[PDB]
């Protein structure tokens, strides 16, 4: 019935390009309509409030501008994006009025703003086979998939047996770990397990699959490297089942 | 004394002419303290006593974002009940709220109100119980099955005897020299009595405060004439307020009679006789 | 001050 | 501050209670929330209150005191997936301001303790090849390095929902040669019970 | 739907002197709906620097307002109070008593 969409979900730009974020609610009519932004730690600072249809009220002084051209639909925008827009941005709806004021989100728009497209890499992925020794002490089967040298920070790590994703026996860091913690600019690592039965492991019928989903640039962002642009992009690797 | 907070808001539909014309005021008593009108060019809450300025920029942004919600509110309202009632788009029409919430002289609770009308008449009223509603027709009674269904009651019960007593104490010491005043009446009288056998007396009471009066005329005893002709109490404009009774006599019974002014501010109720 | 609950559309 | 409550990260054993606690300043407030939220998601009401009193709703009461102006949340059986970021919310002003969170990480119990260090090699050469720490108990915390070129991850819980069985991981890797498993962990390794095998 | 006529009062914010600028106001109330013209009046003509109360109701609904203006009442001068509603089948002029 009641339902909140918001879009892009991801977006990685460079310092004054233009940002257009959507924001869509059905099964509600006359909401009133919150932008929140969630930066340099957790909870939200409110941005711009729309009582109704054409009406926007700016709760900070700020780069960025919203309107509401029907009644549900919200758009938040810049013409030049500052580094210091960076951000996760949460679209919201209450019902008309002031009721309990219960705030239903979207799913959000992660922002990334680079002053230089030029360190942007997706990752290099690796699966690494269970150990042999693991398998005769525990009789379960651990695969680990590391994810390197990627920037920015946002990529997405599923685990796919026989074509199928996976959830149990998956365990992925939450955040990623720096390669050079010292340089500001430094890639990224992100490591998952995904823990098998070790005859799941040794039935070489069996398919496992690491997939990374990049965030990067996009087709029409300007590119001046040698190397092929680092857009948006899966990379994956694999290993079958070793009865061996 | 007892005090009371009240807010009290009107839209008006005119088909052509835009949006509805929306006005909300808030009282103490007897005292206006602030105001929203849609058609002024603030489109924002404005103070309208003295006492109220002490408030910072956070309340006035507060109060301003909640008079739009409430004024939205309307706006939605007016469109539905135009279906409820089966009316054209032509129509001018009115819908009313008010709310708020009464203390006694140890400022405590004692009543909550919160009532909707349509076009001049009840639509929906909260019931002293501050949980049961009073549905005037078959429409109200939709709107009572809705709000039974989301527990407004439950909400405005929170506000009525919690948050709306708290502000009103806020502001009965805030503005203590104003609302906490007691402005005894000036009182006097008038003979305009060009009748051969018959005199008429009017007993007059001018700058009281609060506007809460009784214009008794007795007699030789009795303490009563069902036959007194006074006009409702109206605004000097000052934030004080008049009135005055009037009984007819014969022309010889000139000083049998006496009028009884009762008011908070007076020590003891007067006793006013025709002096030459 | 004003409601900041209870106000619903009838 | 207008909404404060502490940053943490508050740690709870599994199956306790966890405490959650966020105090407001305005006494014009009407309505009070909180919201969780998981690490890279967006934010999802636990459950409101308007009140005085508790409200119980399962594993979650809230409780309000609009006297000393505290909304608390309890969690009654903490679970590993109750991890997550707590935002306090209060509606004043005809809006919603936000707590900064509190990050609450529920420690899961180890029924079976069984550490070891484990090598596994690349599918795709055995020459790149990387360390797991796995099945030691909450307890044990995991040290990032004192060596640019080895990359350590902090534990990580895993959860065979079907076999019954939670496990703790910690991954190592270099860049390097002059690397082994052997002694990988410059942290406080369970003593002698550590498993290492022989490759 | 209901319609309720106004009641009109016109009456000085102090007791009248004559040379003693003073307030002229005409209060309407009970009446509904809320759209009314009140103008007050100097010898017949309209006054044009004449300010209301904000629109306020009663217990029934019915809706109330002060008009007023400053004015220095004379011996001579007539003050009256025009009012038309949709309840009045002709404007209503009540006039400026000094004693009522």
């Amino acid at each position: 019935s009641q339902t909140i969409h918001q879009w892009p979900a991801t977006l990685v730009q460079p310092v004054g390009s233009p940002l257009s974020l959507e924001c869509t609610v059905e099964g509600t009519s006359n909401p009133n309509l919150y932008w929140y932004r969630q930066a340099a730690g957790r909870g939200l600072q409110l941005l711009f409030y729309s009582v109704g249809i054409g009406q926007i009220s700016s709760e900070v002084p700020q780069n960025l501008s919203a309107s509401r051209p029907q009644d549900r639909q919200f758009i938040l925008s810049s013409k030049k994006l500052l580094l210091s827009d960076s951000g996760f941005y949460l679209c919201a709806w209450s019902e008309t009025g002031l009721g309990t004021g219960e705030l239903f989100f979207g799913e959000g728009s992660r922002l990334t703003v680079l002053e230089d497209l030029k360190n942007v890499f997706p990752p290099e992925v690796a699966v690494f086979e269970p150990s042999e020794a693991e398998i005769s002490h525990t009789q379960k089967a651990t695969l680990v998939c590391l994810a390197t040298g990627f920037y920015p920070d946002h990529v997405e790590l599923s685990w796919w047996v026989n074509g199928k994703e996976v959830h149990s026996g998956v365990c992925t860091d939450p955040q990623p770990l720096k390669e050079q913690p010292a340089l500001n600019d430094s890639r990224y690592a992100l490591s998952s397990r995904l823990r098998v039965s070790a005859t799941f492991w040794q039935d070489p019928r069996n398919h496992f699959r690491c997939q990374v989903q990049f965030y990067g640039l996009s087709e029409n962002d300007e590119w001046t490297q040698d190397r092929a642009k680092p857009v948006t992009q899966i990379v994956s690797a694999e290993a079958w089942g070793r009865a061996d | 004394g007892s005090h009371s907070m009240r807010y009290f808001f009107t839209s008006v539909s005119r088909p052509g002419r835009g949006e509805p014309r929306f006005i909300a005021v808030g009282y103490v008593d007897d005292t206006q303290f602030v105001r929203f009108d849609s058609d002024a060019a603030s489109q924002r809450m404005e103070p309208r006593a003295p006492w109220i300025e002490q408030e910072g920029p956070e309340y006035w942004d507060g109060e301003t974002r909640k008079v739009k919600a409430h004024s939205q509110t309307h706006r939605v309202d007016l469109g539905t009940l135009r279906g409820y009632y089966n009316q054209s788009e032509a129509g001018s029409h009115t819908v009313q709220r008010m709310y708020g919430c009464d203390v006694g002289s140890d400022w405590r609770f004692l009543r909550g109100y919160h009532q909707y009308a349509y076009d001049g008449k009840d639509y929906i009223a909260l019931k002293e119980d501050l949980r049961s509603w009073t549905a005037a027709d078959m429409a109200a009674q939709t709107t009572k099955h809705k709000w039974e269904a989301a527990h407004v009651a439950e909400q405005l019960r929170a506000y009525l005897e919690g948050t709306c007593v708290e502000w009103l104490r806020r502001y009965l010491e805030n503005g203590k020299e104003t609302l906490q005043r007691t402005d005894a009446p000036k009182t006097h009288m008038t003979h305009h009595a060009v009748s051969d056998h018959e005199a008429t007396l009017r007993c007059w009471a001018l700058s009281f405060y609060p506007a809460e009066i009784t214009l008794t005329w007795q007699r030789d005893g009795e303490d009563q004439t069902q036959d007194t002709e006074l006009v409702e109490t109206r605004p000097a404009g000052d934030g004080t307020f008049q009135k005055w009774a009037a009984v007819v006599v014969p022309s010889g019974q000139e000083q049998r009679y006496t009028c009884h002014v009762q008011h908070e501010g007076l020590p003891k109720p007067l006793t006013l006789r025709w002096e030459p | 001050l004003l409601l900041g609950i209870g106000i619903l559309v009838l | 501050q207008e909404v404060e409550q502490n940053s943490g990260p508050l740690s709870v054993p599994e199956g306790a209670i966890a405490s959650l606690n966020c105090t407001y300043s305005d006494r014009g407030s009407q309505s009070f929330f909180w919201y969780r939220q998981y690490s890279g998601k967006s934010p999802e009401l636990i459950m409101f209150i308007y009140s005085n009193g508790d409200k119980e709703d399962g594993r979650f009461t809230a409780q309000l005191n609009k006297a000393s102006q505290y909304v608390s949340l309890l969690i009654r059986d903490s679970q590993p997936s109750d991890s997550a970021t707590y935002l306090c919310a209060v509606n004043v002003a005809g809006k919603s301001t936000f707590g900064d969170g509190t990050t609450l990480t529920v420690k899961p119990n180890i029924q079976n303790p069984d550490p070891a260090v484990y090598q596994l090699r690349d599918s795709k050469s055995s020459d790149k090849s990387v360390c797991l720490f796995t099945d030691f108990d909450s307890q044990t915390n995991v040290s990032q390095s004192k060596d640019s070129d080895v990359y350590i991850t902090d534990k990580c819980v895993l959860d065979m929902r079907s076999m019954d069985f939670k496990s703790n991981s910690a991954v190592a890797w270099s860049n390097k040669s002059d690397f082994a498993c052997a002694n990988a962990f410059n942290n406080s390794i369970i003593p002698e019970d550590t498993f290492f095998p022989s490759p | 739907m209901i319609q309720r006529t106004p009641k009109i009062q016109v009456y000085s914010r102090h007791p009248a002197e004559n040379g003693k600028s003073n307030f002229l106001n005409c209060y309407v109330s009970g009446f509904h709906p809320s759209d009314i013209e009140v103008d007050l009046l100097k010898n017949g003509e309209r006054i044009e620097k004449v300010e209301h109360s904000d629109l306020s109701f009663s217990k029934d609904w019915s809706f109330y307002l002060l008009y007023y203006t400053e004015f220095t009442p004379t011996e001579k001068d007539e003050y009256a109070c025009r009012v038309n509603h949709v309840t009045l089948s002709q404007p209503k002029i009540v006039k400026w008593d000094r004693d009522m």
